[PDB]
DNA sequence: CGTTTTTTTTTTGCATGTGCCGGTCTCACACGTGCCTGGAGACTAGTAAGCGCTTCTAGTGGCGGTTAAAACGCGGTAGACAGCG
DNA sequence: CCAAAAAAAAAACAGCATCCCGGTGCCGAGGCCGCTCAATTGGTCGTAGACAGCTCTAGCACCGCTTAAACGCACGTACGCGCTG
């Protein structure tokens, strides 16, 4: 059927800071300002890459819920193997 | 009133943050980011509350690991400040980009 | 005498003499379209086996193969095979 | 109740408390070195399945869980994995 | 000693198909350091695969399994 | 007196090599190296042809695509002469070395 | 103001590469045989999974408040970047 | 010598934030229990792979001749590189 809620642009979330304090992780002493929408160009494209992946296996598995365990077959096929989720 | 150099609190934020291990994106725009993405390949997917942690550490990280690549183009390119042509750079011979 | 080496050459002839049936083959580009087949093979039946073993099943069925087709091919190129595939087996059942 | 999930952890502390005795352990952490080992499984398992495939052969024995950890590890963890393989392979065949 | 025979005229030609104009005297040096590296990675697992045989002689078909397996898949050579 | 001008025939042996598909390294000096290195994990071993034609193959090739990432790591740096620097990133980078 | 300039267009002559006419040669694609093993077929056998029913986990959504993080602006340090030798 | 001066430096004082402390609180580690199922024991049966034998492919050795390629040196141009605004 249908129910509350059908989408927004979430985009705009990853604020600023946000992304600062990745590459504050990542030993970035400066930041340009084209940065911070670039890192959203890409970001984007990651999870779009994942969650295809992550959603083709839960349609395998005839569910409506994603778990955990769909992200990860998923990461590891895209060659970024996650420990501490299961698996 | 006292004001340190630009770059000084710039060292310790990256002192401060690379010691931790705790998430640096809010979990809610996340998982709205999550979900919204979700919808494009098929709408209305619950979520394990795993799940959007697995991804949210699987992201931050990859990014955090972008950075180290990026900083050091722009060290290369003799620079300090990181930039587009930098992360482009990375990802090219990273082979995520074509 | 010999060893006796399966390749795929003679249905590679078959699909050249059904898309481009005047341009023949040199035998270095025959090896290659050969380690070629072997290798998306080796992928999608390597994908299909382990959708199977996360779900708990003893059986890769069309519908494991589909899925791989799908996570490995990229845009395009999955779109064209899940369709050919799907007719494929259609056309098949259907025949006798 | 709740259906099993099967891991590796109850091992985990035992050589937790073999190594470091009075040293605990986090959930997730015994998550992890959990992940640990079952990709680990699924390579060292992997190469060795390759290598039964590669030379014609059905059953794979301990010089192909051998052939393989030498492939996959680094030299000085090769070394004392095989180490501690041809060990236990010795104890047991002469234990039994 | 044979490392040489990777000639300074070699490389610049595989930097000339690398779509390299100037090349530093330096690299040359550099490039037999990085091809040795790649070569022993490679064959150490190449000859594995034969040792595990049991052969004597190397076979192409040892080669393709160590560079599919170091992610370097070779078509052309059995397959 | 004709003489041409420092790059203007590298470009044309760029414009060449890459047309062409031959391998650029003698045949000899590389099957003696193949030999020299395999000879450190077990001496007495033989050699398909083919199997050493499968390595200069590999090796030139991984060589022609390093270059290339070697190239756009120099051209990063306002250059055209590439380094060893630029080697040395694009492997930190491909995750050859650390 | 009309003098030295660089130096920016203009033939200027020049050298390779690309053929498009020739022409000759060789060995690898190409195709033909002969036989052998791997897929076809029909019957049997057992259980994988497809189906319907139930359990009850856990995923959703909404509130209301606290105050931590997002935002925005100002100011000037310092780093990017161009120029030039 | 005794100036610059400006630049470059040293430290002296002053200020800000992080580190490590005990004082506090709770929840997740860690363990114990009781039970189900998956690992073991024992026995049987069928074949995987080891072994010996033989065939013969192809990998190694060497050789002498014909260049194609490597080497080597020379001259100067264009590009790496520093310094500066």
């Amino acid at each position: 059927k249908r129910h509350r809620k059908v989408l927004r642009d979430n985009i705009q979330g990853i604020t600023k800071p946000a992304i600062r304090r990745l590459a504050r992780r990542g030993g970035v002493k400066r930041i340009s300002g084209l940065i911070y929408e670039e890192t959203r160009g890409v970001l984007k494209v990651f999870l779009e890459n994942v969650i295809r992946d992550a959603v083709t296996y839960t349609e395998h598995a005839k569910r409506k819920t994603v778990t955990a365990m769909d992200v990860v077959y998923a990461l590891k096929r895209q060659g970024r193997t996650l420990y501490g989720f299961g698996g | 009133p006292h004001r340190y150099r630009p770059g000084t609190v710039a060292l310790r934020e990256i002192r401060r943050y690379q010691k931790s291990t705790e998430l640096l994106i809010r979990k809610l725009p996340f998982q709205r980011l999550v979900r919204e993405i979700a919808q494009d390949f098929k709408t209305d997917l619950r979520f394990q509350s795993s799940a959007v942690m697995a991804l949210q550490e699987a992201c931050e990280a990859y990014l955090v690991g972008l950075f180290e690549d990026t900083n050091l183009c722009a060290i290369h390119a003799k620079r300090v400040t990181i930039m587009p042509k930098d992360i482009q750079l990375a990802r090219r011979i990273r082979g995520e980009r074509a | 005498k010999r060893s006796r080496k399966e390749s795929y050459s003679i249905y590679v002839y078959k699909v050249l003499k059904q898309v481009h049936p005047d341009t023949g083959i040199s035998s270095k580009a025959m090896g290659i379209m050969n380690s070629f087949v072997n290798d998306i093979f080796e992928r999608i039946a390597g994908e299909a086996s382990r959708l199977a073993h996360y779900n708990k099943r003893s059986t890769i069925t069309s519908r494991e193969i589909q899925t791989a087709v799908r996570l490995l091919l990229p845009g395009e190129l999955a779109k064209h095979a899940v369709s050919e595939g799907t007719k494929a087996v259609t056309k098949y059942t259907s025949a006798k």
